[PDB]
């Protein structure tokens, strides 16, 4: 989904 | 242990398995969405996004890189032999992947542009789980419920897919890719212990803090399709040692689950 691309490139 | 259920028990700790039969496309899969430090198993993406520079800038990889014995980090075992020759760029390549060598990684690293140039290049591959965010040899603390520098098995497994057996790169930097991945010399008790005879394998490790024990690469067997192969492997405590064997097992579990 969106989220988990989103989650991927999230900072820490 | 003949179910990945029953070597997790039997090792504690938690286990992630995806291998792809590219010959149907099946995979066999243990806890494949989850996310596991990935260590050095990423020196393959990294290999292959240096690949991918050479494509845009042919002759990169003749380029020889120097370096001072201070840019050394733990863990240099090829790289601390050449301060005085250099190594070219493929040297580098070569002794990061098939050894491990930490140094190598950073210098490969800042010659694109860091970790943050890494995980664009498995963007670019179709990776959306892939993130590498630290240097060596911070990336490998391998931290429960850290986000830092982890993959899924099954990310790893479909990235290792269109690199070695795709065409996310060209026919002679592939070969390249190949041949490097081949040339592992710190894999011996780990997928190389679980294959059968006459198979050819290329793969990558990686092993951290909190016992962590991972291997992903390619099997060829001399008449079937390749397949593909990931496991990723952590521990409860941060002193955990880590598990060559569990790696084994988990291959050969793997294999008769596709055979």
């Amino acid at each position: 989904a969106a989220r988990d691309a989103a989650v991927s490139d999230a900072a820490a | 242990p003949a179910s990945f259920a029953a070597l997790e028990r039997a090792a504690g700790g938690r286990l992630g398995v995806c291998a792809i039969d590219t010959a149907t496309g099946r995979r066999t899969l243990h806890r494949a969405d989850e996310r596991f430090p990935f260590c050095s198993t990423f020196k393959a993406m990294l290999g292959a996004a240096v690949l991918a520079q050479s494509v845009a800038h042919p002759g990169l990889l003749q380029q020889r890189v120097t370096y001072g014995r201070s840019d050394l980090v733990s863990y240099s075992p090829v790289t601390e032999r050449h301060v005085d020759t250099g190594m070219t760029v493929a040297e580098l390549c070569a002794a990061t992947i098939q050894y491990s060598d930490s140094t190598a990684a950073n210098e490969l690293m800042k010659l694109i542009g860091g970790p943050a140039a890494v995980t664009a290049y498995a963007r670019s591959i179709g990776d959306d789980t892939f993130r590498l965010d630290r240097w060596e040899t911070e990336l490998n603390t391998a931290l429960p419920g850290d986000l830092r520098d982890t993959t899924t098995p099954a990310a790893m497994a479909a990235s290792l897919r269109v690199l070695v057996l795709g065409d996310a790169l060209p026919a002679a930097q592939r070969a390249q890719l190949i041949e490097w991945l081949r040339g592992n010399k710190v894999g011996d008790k780990r997928i190389r212990a679980g294959v059968p005879t006459g198979w050819r394998v290329g793969d990558k490790t990686g092993t951290g803090d909190y016992g962590t024990t991972n291997d992903a690469g390619v099997l060829w067997p001399p008449s079937r399709a390749p397949i593909v192969l990931a496991v990723y492997y952590t521990q409860t405590r941060a002193d955990a040692k880590a598990k060559d064997d569990v790696i084994a097992t988990a291959t050969r579990i793997a294999i008769a689950t596709l055979g």
